[PDB]
């Protein structure tokens, strides 16, 4: 009872302060989304508790609008550490317990995006720019991202309709006697035991209970981690966000890069076509043998170039960045037929810019064995802890990691055939459906473009002939899409999923996600200032002037903040030899700092990726500054 | 006059600021003492049971202190006033 | 330039009259109800310069749309501009560089208004009297009774009157006396507007005064006309440029005896009215205050809020109060207009208050015109609250910053006590433009807001404030239809009580000077709670007595934690917590409850463990500083709603 109290009440005032950041000015001192409330960045201790006071007189008769409640989770660990104790009570107890048409699985969204114990949003009646944000807008995946502005905020079937029961109530009310007073009044052989986890006078799963008390949820994780979360089956780990699954990837691929005697140290050159060709040549050669064991794995990855020395992470770096834009351009392949010793481009954007499938051709060996070695280096890529930009489409990756690619993966297949179908769906629910139907005319076969092949396939045997028919719509939708994920390109996608295993394997590929998959590889989709704010060290070995070095620094982020995607890229590809930074702090092996040098009038600076350090000239002129680092990140 | 912070390696007991932006208002971190704020509310609780008291003691002589002297009261009659004392009695028993 | 070139206009945009000068083309232009004026240059080729109207789009629009335009002579000469209805709209420019809120002229409109540049010749020796100057000819039309109304002649409208109601016995003049119905002047006014802008005060106490008591005969003879029986429903429901009946106008113009007239008259007119598909409410708040109109223009609003000048008691010596500065006026850097000229004078203007507020007097006189001079009568004032409190619902209705008639009240007698103890009067012991400044500081806000309170249907809906019924625009639960359905159960679950905070902190540890206002407030609940008679009054009457408990108990609570109970002197109650136990002893059956669930509110997360910690804090010694952290956790305004969508 105490438990469910406390908690009611916080997710009531969670709830309330989302609703009321939804429905309140962004530029309000008062509104939640405001800096002020940081938090960290920035009253007197009388206007703090007199604050605390009168917000609880008025939670306590249901008069708190247009005020945030005045509460501090941080200071309720001890009610986090007896509810986990509980939901792993009522978890064990529960675990030793224990079709076609419009309801299809391929039409139901999966865990990658589904909510615990919510309801989740119908495929059909909310528009992609609601339902899922992500499809519109793909800039949004960054390392700190809820999933609710990510999927959709999803909704709960609860409240007072066909409920009277406490549980069957959502928490609504704020303050902490009511929501006391509500859990209260609501009030053979020996191997057929089973339970029932009673308790709250109804059978309770922990589905629901995680589903009521969501947001509390989510701010325990994100706060009480390094104590709560560290406790036996904690659900804060088993329900934890990107962070989690992040650290233990990366310590399991340091486990797994640590046992290792031979590396891998191939050898290619910076041209386009023999560096694919030595490329393909190399991986060949260390992937080699009569009857391979178990996926093998390389210590370490080195790139020796010819004619260009230099030792270390950043030509890796380099390497990555140099090959993988040289897989996805929009060009002719070289041949690959030294491999034993048709040419269509390997990858093309279906929908947003940016995001790539694989191109079918003539499903030659050497184009399945290219497709290999683009998963091996990704494999690589995630062993090495190194960001390699490749950005392929969520059901790529989904299939690449085993999952089961859903409807909702044709959002961000293409956007414009999604809404064009949910519109179609959407007219095949009324009466007029026939009529318009038989207007457009449709068939199980496809005008599949040249990039997929060209000509026509039919979905079914004999079903050319066969129109597209309201009551028999839904099969022909899931059947497109199906013949747009997984018929087209089941040859490239079995290639790469190879290829990603040979390197990695599946255990630890396990418990990962699509957008954890792109944050680890490709990283944080666009570079973010901040985000190097966060990670960068000065060293000055001047020692001229106090101030002169403090507005250094600040005159050179503000010449960064000023710049534009391309130059950003182009200013990071300078820095450390990879456009894309890391998610996190971890992933860069050695720490990005700026070393600033006694100033000079003409020294454009210099950067060392293998320890990716830049050297600037404390430039006294802005503009000289300016210009110098746009020349220096010109060259690539 | 107030500027942010472009440095690394700024983490002193901390532990709050990974709560997300839509719930940073409900994160903090002289002070800041739980019994403080016990002792505050307590002696909050305490001003309002003294209240209580002197109305309920106000009562027996309500017509000769509060009806006449007062030019707006509200008229009180014995029943109403043992169904008070019941109401207060009831509202006070789960802090005895 | 030999080949014409175009100017740039905004799509879907009509022209209504343009006209070419030395500085480029003028221009008047309309899309949708958006009426502005434009001026382009001939090298730039696009809008340079485009202003909007500060009155209202369908007055200035008119009856006929093709009256509009403009007259310039070409080279060196002003702009007159030409409305629909037919008059002369005045263009002047801002400190902004805006159009300023026009003084009207009461001229007729004109028929003609020809205009030339005339070259003066035969200057002696070429003195200092300018060269050149615009000759303007004007033919203005001949409207009869409209004339006679503006000069105040009773023996004309009257003698008017009586040969239109001859011919309406022969039946032979409907044209004309409809033609007459459609008489204006400049705004937009009827006849009854001109009688009420005859009827304003000019100074305080043919003459001034003879011309008064003309005008109030006049429109005494207007209201009681049989013949314009049928046509006073439109007179007093037409709006002039500002959006105001002749009822709104008298009470803005402090005209409170026409105010009066007119007011029982449209009474008069709304009892005798045909019933078809129309209430009596409906007929008579479109001539009292009609649908659509801004809040700050309700006329018990305007009439609270008239007041007088500042500098009409304070004289030309500083003194300590709080100064708005005006951007448009151009009252900045040291000129400073007072609180009740920002609330009259400067309705609409970017009107900003001073923070750092140091000791300052009004000068609202030499930078603009001032309306807050001169002070009405104070009987008639106090009648027309009464008839507008006892016959409309204007009280439930709120203000522009989102607060009650009865809020603004409070808020206004708190400043009023504070800033009127440095009235000096005037002790017995070169500037002639300076305004009057004999006169008392106003003492209206304490009866209107004592008579005020006495009113049950006021006080219900300032203490039902933020409840589910009342609700303010400033707040974001106002709106929240657009949201989903999850987010509105919870924004709909909590009611509102800042604003009844700020209510029961600025009438009890605020309005320190007098006690007989929170009497009343008791009287009043007292009434309604002990009423039978009217059925589920009683059970209303405990619902408002209850919610302002806990408003009294939430004050009380935060005024005995900042203070100490400190032993000596034995004072043992400040003055405010001894109006709170005031509250509580007059109200005993209800405040005990009230009390009770508050001491529950504060003592649970103490008994459950879940107390949310925060630093130490001294208490305070004196009642100065324990005022001092209420008023700023009280004194707060509402998170305002998303701006658009
Ligand atoms: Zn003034
Ligand atoms: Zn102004
Ligand atoms: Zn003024």
């Amino acid at each position: 009872n105490w438990m469910v109290s406390i908690m009611d009440s916080t997710e009531a005032q969670l709830r309330y302060g989302s609703a009321l950041a939804s429905a309140g000015d962004p530029g309000h001192p008062n509104h939640p989304l405001h800096a002020s409330q940081n938090s960290a960045r920035r009253m007197s201790a009388r206007g703090d508790f007199l604050n605390y006071a009168l917000s609880l007189m008025r939670s306590h008769n249901d008069e708190h609008s247009d005020v945030l409640p005045v509460l501090d989770v941080c200071s309720l660990k001890h009610v986090a550490y007896v509810f986990q104790a509980l939901i792993y009570w009522i978890k064990a107890m529960n675990q030793q317990t224990t079709e076609t048409g419009q309801n299809h699985p391929f039409f139901r969204r999966s865990d990658s995006m589904t909510f615990l114990g919510c309801i989740p949003p119908n495929p059909f009646e909310v528009p992609l720019a609601e339902a899922i944000p992500l499809a519109d807008q793909p800039h949004l995946l960054q390392p700190n991202a809820r999933k609710e502005d990510l999927f959709g905020r999803p909704s709960q079937g609860l409240y007072s309709s066909s409920a009277s029961s406490g549980k069957c109530l959502m928490e609504v009310t704020v303050d902490r006697n009511c929501l006391e007073v509500l859990p209260t009044k609501m009030s053979p052989p020996l191997t057929s035991f089973r339970p029932q986890c009673s308790f709250m006078g109804m059978v309770i799963s922990h589905d629901m209970l995680l589903g009521r008390w969501r947001l509390s949820l989510e701010l325990f994780g994100r706060v009480f981690m390094e104590d709560v979360g560290a406790e036996p089956g904690s659900i804060l780990t088993e329900l934890g966000g990107f962070e989690v699954k992040e650290s233990k990837f990366r310590r399991e691929m340091e486990k797994l890069r640590n046992q290792q005697s031979r590396d891998l140290s191939l050898e290619v050159d910076r041209d386009r076509d023999l560096l694919i060709q030595q490329t393909m040549r190399q991986l060949n050669n260390h992937f080699g043998r009569r009857c391979a064991t178990t996926p093998m794995a390389v210590h370490r990855v080195k790139v020796t170039f010819k004619d260009e020395p230099g030792e270390g992470s950043g030509v890796a770096r380099s390497f990555y960045t140099a090959i993988a834009q040289a897989f996805l351009s929009n060009e002719k392949l070289p041949n690959l037929e030294c491999i034993q010793n048709d040419n269509a481009p390997l990858f093309y954007q279906p929908g947003k810019r940016g995001f790539y499938t694989p191109r079918p051709g003539k499903n030659t060996e050497a184009r399945l064995n290219c497709f290999r070695n683009i998963g091996r280096i990704l494999g690589l890529c995630l062993l090495q802890n190194e960001l390699c930009p490749i950005t392929l489409n969520r059901h790529v990756i989904k299939v690449l990691l085993g999952r089961k690619v859903n409807w909702h993966d044709f959002a961000f297949f293409d956007p414009v055939m999604y809404e064009s179908l949910r519109q179609l769906i959407l007219a095949s629910q009324s009466s007029d459906a026939d009529a318009v139907f038989s207007a457009m005319d449709l068939a199980f076969a496809i005008d599949l473009c040249k990039e997929e092949g060209g000509g026509q396939v039919e979905l079914i045997p004999n079903g050319v002939n066969i129109p597209v028919t309201p009551q028999n719509v839904y099969e022909y939708v899931r059947k497109y899409a199906e013949h747009r994920m997984l018929v087209v390109a089941e040859q490239p996608l079995h290639a790469m999923r190879k290829g990603l295993l040979d390197v990695l394997p599946k255990n630890s590929l396990e418990d990962l996600t699509a957008e954890d998959f792109r944050l680890l590889v490709n990283g944080c989709g666009e570079v973010n200032v901040q985000m190097l704010i966060s990670f960068t060290s000065f060293n000055d070995e001047s020692g001229e002037n106090a101030e002169k070095l403090l507005q250094f620094k600040r005159w050179f982020w503000s010449i960064v903040e000023k710049m534009s995607m391309t130059e950003r890229q182009d200013l990071v590809y300078f820095w450390t030899s990879s456009p894309s930074l890391p998610a996190s702090e971890e992933g860069f092996q050695p720490m990005p700092s700026i070393t600033i040098r006694p100033p000079d009038d003409q020294h454009l600076p210099t950067a060392n990726t293998c320890i990716s350090r830049l050297y600037v000239p404390l430039y006294s002129s802005k503009q000289i500054l300016k210009q110098k680092l746009l020349l220096a990140i010109k060259t690539k | 006059d107030e500027p942010l912070e472009r440095t690394t390696n700024s983490s002193h007991a901390n532990g709050a600021a990974q709560a997300p932006r839509s719930m940073q208002w409900a994160v903090r971190n002289n002070a800041s003492s739980y019994l403080t704020s016990a002792s505050s509310l307590a002696r909050a609780y305490s001003i309002v049971i003294r209240q209580i008291s002197d109305l309920m003691g106000l009562i027996p002589k309500y017509n000769h202190l509060v009806y006449s002297q007062i030019p707006a009261a509200v008229k009180l009659t014995y029943q109403d006033a043992v169904n008070l004392q019941n109401y207060v009695e009831e509202k006070l028993i789960p802090t005895w | 330039q030999r080949t014409p070139k175009k100017l740039c206009i905004p799509e879907k945009t009509e022209i209504l009259a343009v006209n070419v000068d030395s500085k480029g083309v003028h221009a008047v232009l309309k899309t949708g109800n958006w009426v502005r004026y434009c001026i382009f240059d001939l090298a730039t080729g696009k809008a340079e310069q485009e202003n909007n109207f500060p009155t209202s789009s369908i007055a200035f629009l008119g009856q006929n749309e093709r009256n509009v335009a403009i007259f310039t002579a070409g080279q060196e000469s002003p702009i007159i501009l030409r409305d629909g209805n037919g008059t002369i709209y005045p263009m002047a420019k801002d400190c902004m560089g805006g159009i300023r809120d026009p003084d009207w002229l009461d001229l007729p409109p004109i028929s003609s208004l020809g205009m030339g540049v005339h070259s003066l010749i035969n200057l002696p020796a070429n003195s200092t009297i300018k060269k050149k100057a615009a000759v303007i000819i004007m033919a203005v039309e001949k409207q009869t009774l409209m004339q006679h109304i503006l000069r105040c002649d009773y023996e004309a409208c009257r003698q008017y009157l009586m040969n239109l109601e001859q011919a309406v016995v022969l039946e032979q003049n409907l044209q004309m006396l409809q033609t007459f119905i459609s008489h204006r002047c400049d705004g937009n006014r009827n006849i009854l507007h001109a009688c009420v802008s005859v009827c304003f005060p000019t100074s305080n106490k043919v003459e001034s005064k003879d011309r008064k008591a003309n005008a109030h005969f006049i429109l005494k003879l207007l209201c009681d006309s049989v013949v314009l029986q049928p046509y006073l429903r439109e007179l007093l429901s037409a709006k002039d440029a500002r959006g105001m009946t002749p009822f709104m106008s008298a009470v803005s113009g402090r005209a409170y005896p026409a105010a009066i007239t007119i007011l029982e008259t449209a009474q008069k007119i709304a009892k005798a009215e045909i019933s078809s598909s129309e209430k009596e409410e409906d007929v008579f708040m479109g001539m009292v205050c009609p649908s659509g109109t801004n809040p700050d223009d309700s006329p018990l609003y305007v009439l609270c809020c008239n007041d007088t000048c500042s500098f009409t008691w304070t004289g030309a010596e500083h003194i300590n109060q709080d100064i708005f500065e005006c951007r448009t006026c151009g009252l900045l850097e040291s000129l400073c207009c007072c609180t009740e000229c920002a609330r009259v004078c400067h309705k609409g203007h970017d009107c900003k208050l001073k923070r750092t507020s140091p000791t300052a007097y009004c000068d609202c006189w030499e930078k603009c015109k001032c309306k807050t001079l001169i002070a009405g009568q104070k009987s008639a004032r106090l009648d027309l609250l009464y008839r507008l409190l006892t016959a409309t619902n204007l009280v439930t209705l709120p203000n522009s910053r989102g607060e009650h008639l009865l809020l603004f009240l409070v808020q206004t007698v708190a400043r009023q006590t504070v800033e009127h103890c440095q009235y000096r009067p005037p002790r017995i012991r070169e500037d002639s433009d300076m305004p009057d400044h004999d006169l008392e500081p106003p003492r209206f806000a304490q009866l209107a807001l004592e008579r005020v309170l006495q009113d049950w249907n006021a006080l219900k809906s300032m203490i039902m404030f933020g409840s589910q019924e009342n609700k303010d625009p400033l707040s974001a639960s106002s709106r929240i239809g657009h949201l989903l359905p999850e987010e509105q159960v919870y924004l709909n679950q909590q009611s509102g009580t800042i604003r009844l905070d700020c209510f029961t902190h600025c009438l009890i540890v605020k309005c320190t000077a007098d006690i007989l206002l929170l009497d009343t407030l008791l009287g009043t609940l007292v009434k309604e709670l002990q009423n039978k008679y009217t059925p589920g009054r009683r059970e209303e009457a405990i619902a408002v007595t209850m919610r302002f408990l806990r408003s009294v108990a939430r004050v009380f609570v935060i005024l005995s934690v900042e203070m100490a109970s400190s032993k000596k002197k034995n004072n043992f109650i400040p003055q405010p917590i001894g109006k709170c136990k005031r509250v509580f002893q007059a109200l005993l059956p209800y405040a005990v409850e009230e009390l009770c669930n508050v001491a529950e509110s504060l003592i649970v997360p103490v008994r459950m463990g879940i107390a949310r910690p925060t630093a130490p804090f001294t208490l305070a010694s004196t009642s100065i500083d324990a005022m001092q952290g209420s008023e700023e956790l009280f004194s707060v305004e509402p998170l305002p709603p998303r701006p658009s969508s």
